[PDB]
RNA sequence: CUUUAAAUCCUUUAACGAGGAUCCAUUGGAGGGCAAGUCUGGUGCCAGCAGCCGCGGUAAUUCCAGCUCCAAUAGCGUAUAUUAAAGUUGCUGCAGUUAAAAAGCUCGUAGUUGGAUCU
């Protein structure tokens, strides 16, 4: 939680119009949940996904 | 039939809730500050304060020209001045309710041996009283919770048979003198 | 940085109102938490009282938010109580501390018997209710402490009441209702007409009327 | 992190323990 | 039910012997020790971890 | 509403002592029919003689076998199933042994998992179970 | 020596009497109520724990143990009676539409309660 918040506050301070960080796995326990650390705007559909949102 | 008295009295009350933080913390600070042994030495001084508050709180419902309030209320303040807890200018019956546990714990013989400088720590006073090194005006006192009255504060000294005040050395110094 | 959006914020930020008691005297609402930070501020202290998970049924499971009950206040002064509910517990705690700063009331403190020194207790017997929880406060002699349950004790200590007898009827296990009933009882200390408040009120100007010429410069 | 361990495990067997630990972190001394 | 398993785990446990340590402390010096641990020279350190016997 | 006169104390004192009887905590301690039904008769402990080791099954959501003991009480001949508490503690008991039995702790009601068992063994053969379990003493024959 | 009928015990004094000052402090506990370890090994809905909620089906914060920590402390657990908590017996001071509960309706003796008014 703290490690995704640090990255998210850095990449929102640096002027990106919005971001979204997801950490999936068994971060605590034996059943494996996910996370969703999101902020700002975020486009999913259409053709501007190719040049406006940068995924990794 | 016997010629015995069975009149006894417990001198402490235990709290209603046993595991309560910041009751535990405050009493541990009062144990460490005054060199006491267990919780029961705080619960004992909490009990004599609760007897003094309660008797003054009864005397505050009678009016100022009551017979019983004027007699028994002046005899309550007299003891609290006498043991040095109250002062002399605060002898209305409403500076009783402003007394605390620490006023009563500052008057033990242990903290007074520490205050006069006959010890060098609050745990050094417990042993120096308990090893019979401390006398009050003539009399060796062997009890650390001996509440020192105001007139007996000027006579607290080092017990003329002791190695500290008197001079005949103890068990250890004489054996080392034998091995000299 | 604070940029005030109300007339009261523009007056407080420009040092034109010298206490919180003017804003209490003219009964005005407070919409910005930085007014309370300006006046009380460095003497305020908060405690989270309960973090409560609540669950809305949806068709894909349960949706979970977390309510936080935050008490706040200045020992000798004022008290607040705020409840915020959110998807994150840190967001709920921060919104609840804002809401607890905005609901800050003054408490009236009186004497039990003789009137010597400073006040210590409740002035009279006040009650306070929130959904089948009554709380009653009773005035107590100098030095008895708060004789009460652990949950209203935090609020009564944060108020500056030093000693008080208490009684609670009702389902006091629901902590939000028990917190919101002792807060209601210590709100009614300053709306109870005792015979010293029988003097006829002498009126003075509202802050909006006294500084109506500085408030057009902005 | 008591925040995350509470927000994850408030539903599990370890709910009472993580609520204890979260109040310990929030209240503090 | 079947009474045949009784004291199964009590007799199955590997017998580890208790390690010899010093005599602890007793009484007033113990209360002084635990007052010195908690109140005087409390550590200016990672607060809110106020959980003595914290493993990790 | 309640009666509220000044000469109404007989209506008040006698309404209460009939209304006291609908209190089941009051009635079970004043009627006398549940102290002749109690196997002890209002004692904290009692002694008996072990008839057999019947082990009884746990209740619904959790499974085990609670090892009990069928006791026949000395002072009135009544029979009793008492629970042998810790592990390996049935292995200190044989048949026809003399057993001090207590209550379980709920004052004549069963304690959760075990069905209909209101007693627990305290001492066997005039030595304590905590003395045998912790190995402080030896089982006397 | 003193005490006592005579003794003891305590008080008072010789001499000996402490360094792991081994001249070792225990009884319950460490999920929440409720102070205090989702440390390590074992067992694997078994043995067992647990007043209550619950724990245990191969990573057990709860069982059996080791360590560590907590509470009271020459004392601490358990069982049962009883009192407070219980405004869950209610005079103070509860309830009665739907949670347990207003008699089918009315008359009526005892009981209980009874309007102003006299210097």
């Amino acid at each position: 939680r703290r490690a995704c918040y640090g990255v998210l506050r850095f990449i929102m301070e640096s002027g990106a119009k919005g971001c979204e960080v997801v950490v999936s796995g068994k971060l605590r326990g034996q059943r494996a949940k996910s996370m969703k650390f999101v902020d700002g705007l975020m486009i999913h559909s259409g053709d501007p996904v190719n040049y406006y949102v940068d995924t990794a | 039939p016997v010629a015995r008295s069975w009149v006894c009295r417990k001198t402490y009350v235990t709290p209603r809730r046993p595991f309560e933080k910041s009751r535990l913390d405050q009493e541990l600070k009062l144990i460490g500050e005054y060199g006491l042994r267990n919780k029961r030495e705080v619960w004992r001084v909490k009990f004599t304060l609760a007897k003094i508050r309660k008797a003054a709180r009864e005397l505050l419902t009678l009016d100022e020209k009551d017979p019983r309030r004027l007699f028994e209320g002046n005899a309550l303040l007299r003891r609290l001045v006498r043991i040095g807890v109250l002062d002399e200018g605060k002898m209305k019956l409403d500076y009783i309710l402003g007394l605390k546990i620490e006023d009563f714990l500052e008057r033990r013989l242990q903290t007074q041996v520490f205050k006069l400088g006959l010890a060098k720590s609050i745990h050094h006073a417990r042993v120096l009283i308990r090893q019979r090194h401390i006398r009050v005006r003539k009399q060796v006192v062997n009890i650390p919770s001996f509440i020192v009255r105001l007139d007996s504060q000027k006579h607290i000294d080092f017990s003329l048979r002791s190695p500290y005040g008197g001079g005949r050395p103890g068990r250890v110094k004489r054996k080392n003198a034998k091995k000299g | 940085e604070w940029m005030p959006v109300t007339k009261l914020g523009r007056l407080v930020k420009d040092m034109k109102i010298k206490s919180l008691e003017e804003i209490y005297l003219f009964s005005l609402p407070i919409k910005e938490s930085e007014i309370i930070d300006f006046f009380l501020g460095a003497s305020l202290k908060d405690e989270v009282l309960k973090i409560m998970p609540v669950q809305k049924q949806t068709r894909a499971g349960q949706r979970t938010r977390f309510k936080a009950f935050v008490a706040i206040g200045d020992y000798n002064g004022h008290v607040g109580l705020g409840v915020k509910c959110s998807k994150e517990v840190a967001t709920a705690i921060r919104g609840a501390i804002i809401l607890a700063k905005l609901s800050i009331v003054p408490v009236r403190r009186g004497y039990w018997g003789n009137k010597i020194g400073k006040p210590h207790t409740v002035p009279c017997k006040v009650t306070g209710r929130c959904g089948s929880v009554l709380v009653r406060l009773i005035p107590a002699p100098r030095g008895t402490g708060i004789v009460s349950a652990p949950v209203p004790k935090k609020l009564l200590m944060m108020a500056g009441i030093d000693d008080c007898y208490t009684s609670a009827r009702g389902c006091t296990a629901t902590l939000g209702n028990f917190a919101k009933a002792t807060f209601d009882a210590i709100s009614k200390t300053y709306s109870y007409l005792t015979p010293d408040l029988w003097k006829e009120t002498v009126f003075t100007k509202s802050p909006y009327q006294e500084f109506t010429d500085h408030l057009v410069k902005t | 992190d008591p925040y995350e361990d509470f927000q994850e495990n408030w539903n599990t067997k370890h709910s009472s323990g993580v609520t204890r630990e979260l109040m310990r972190e929030l209240n503090g001394g | 039910g079947s009474l045949a398993r009784a004291g199964k785990v009590r007799g199955q446990t590997p017998k580890v012997a208790k390690q010899e340590k010093k005599k602890k402390k007793t009484g007033r010096a113990k209360r002084r020790m635990q007052y010195n641990r908690r109140f005087v020279n409390v550590v200016p350190t990672f607060g809110k971890k106020k959980g003595p016997n914290a493993n990790s | 509403g309640k009666c509220r006169g000044l000469r109404t104390a007989r209506k008040l004192r006698s309404h209460r002592r009939d209304q006291k009887w609908h209190d089941k905590q009051y009635k079970k301690a004043h009627l006398g029919t549940a102290l002749k039904a109690n196997p002890f008769g209002g004692a904290s402990h009692a002694k008996g003689i072990v008839l057999e080791k019947v082990g009884v099954e746990a209740k619904q959501p959790n499974s085990a076998i609670r090892k009990c003991v069928r006791v026949q009480l000395i002072k009135n001949g009544k029979k009793i199933t008492a629970f042998v508490p810790n592990d390996g503690c049935l292995n200190f008991i044989e048949e026809n042994d003399e057993v001090l039995v207590a209550g379980f702790g709920r004052k004549g009601h069963a304690v959760g998992d075990i069905p209909g068992v209101r007693f627990k063994v305290v001492k066997v053969a005039n030595v304590s179970l905590l003395a045998l379990y912790k190995g402080k003493k030896e089982r006397p024959r």
